[PDB]
């Protein structure tokens, strides 16, 4: 599909460039009311994303009106205004690093290449990366991930060309294993860890909310519905339609950004800045569970 | 382990 990226050109890039909703600007508010109901009302929230959090930081996504697999199926070359290692976090992105310190948010899956979660600051233990990091390469011999300030240069699984620095355990002399990215192929397995992980934070969920994937690519856009199958809610927020809309107590066609910020507002909460590039392996001890939030005017 | 893929 990307021809010196060595990726394969058989896979099925779904659904492509549907057009995009907006819901009326009263419309809006009052489901985004609702939203900040449900995420406080609710202990245990997981949240989804996909690729429409990066466009406002300059990443295309896949499936929209101007994606990588919208554009290559109608024979244009995509268009990025940004590169990886200079793409910055969104307010979407900070706005779930501050949900996760206030206990707010139990857990993060990402379909997500683009490594912002991780540089945002968000705390690595608490987020699965299910398809991979552009930042991330991995020990085939001992399964040693390393994080890295540039990305790693190879996609689908490939040698990077580096090898595994770790002293071992009895011995401590150099593991030396092939270093491999971690960015998934279309039809390769999942991370075992990761997928466990974000399995399990998804069914033991009472609210699921996905915000930027059209829930095509399983099992990753299948996870939000498991939530929704133990008597869980499902809000989806998206500007295209979703494989999943019919299963939604609640769909919010609006930018993500509006929708974080609006939401951290009703929440009282404020959306950090970002300071650059801060890898965080474990999470923080939690800040207190902020003040009850005020209803709706 | 389970596959990325639009599964249909
Ligand atoms: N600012 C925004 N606010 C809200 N929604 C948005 C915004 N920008 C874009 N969208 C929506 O965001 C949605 C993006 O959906 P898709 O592009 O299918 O990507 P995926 O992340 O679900 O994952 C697909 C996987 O498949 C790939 O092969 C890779 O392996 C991926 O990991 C669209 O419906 C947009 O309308
Ligand atoms: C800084 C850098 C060092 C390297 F060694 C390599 Br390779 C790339 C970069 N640049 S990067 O920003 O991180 C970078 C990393 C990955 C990709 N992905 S890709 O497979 O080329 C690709 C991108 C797009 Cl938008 C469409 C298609 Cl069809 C294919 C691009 C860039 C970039 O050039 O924008
Ligand atoms: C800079 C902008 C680049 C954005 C998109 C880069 C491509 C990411 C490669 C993912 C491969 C998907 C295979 C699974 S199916
Ligand atoms: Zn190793």
């Amino acid at each position: 599909v990307n021809y010196a990226a060595g990726l394969s050109p058989y896979a099925d890039k779904g659904k492509c460039g549907l057009p995009e909703i907006f819901d009326p600007p009263e419309e809006l508010e009052r489901k985004v009311w609702e939203l900040a109901r449900l995420v406080w009302q609710s202990s245990s929230v997981v949240f989804h994303t996909g690729a429409g959090i990066s466009t406002a930081s300059g990443i295309p996504d896949f499936r929209g009106p101007h994606g990588v697999w919208t554009m290559e199926e109608r024979g244009l070359a995509p268009k990025f205004d940004t590169t990886f290692e200079s793409a910055r976090p969104t307010q979407t992105h900070m706005a779930l690093v501050q949900l996760e310190r206030v206990g707010l948010l139990r857990f993060l899956v990402s379909q997500n290449v683009d490594g912002l979660h991780v540089r945002s600051g968000f705390p690595r233990d608490k987020l699965a990366e299910l398809h991979g990091n552009m930042f991330v390469e991995e020990c085939a011999k001992c399964k040693t991930q390393y994080v890295r300030d540039t990305v790693v240069g190879t996609m689908g699984l490939k040698a990077t060309g580096r090898l595994c620095t770790v002293a071992k355990a009895r011995g401590l002399r150099a593991c030396r294993g092939e270093l491999r990215d971690t960015i998934l192929d279309w039809e390769d397995s999942l991370p075992d860890r990761d997928l466990a992980l974000a399995d399990e934070a998804s069914r033991n969920a009472d609210l699921s909310i996905t915000l930027g994937t059209s829930l095509q690519i399983r099992p990753s856009g299948n996870l939000p519905l498991a939530t929704k199958r133990r008597g869980g809610r499902l809000v989806i927020v998206n500007l295209q339609p979703t494989k999943h809309d019919r299963h939604a107590d609640l769909r919010i066609h609006g930018y993500v950004d509006e929708v974080m910020t609006r939401l951290m507002k009703h929440l009282g909460l404020e959306i950090p800045a970002w300071d650059g590039p801060r890898v965080l392996e474990r999470a923080l001890p939690p800040l207190p569970r902020p003040p009850t939030p005020k209803l709706e005017p | 382990t389970a596959r990325k893929s639009t599964g249909g």
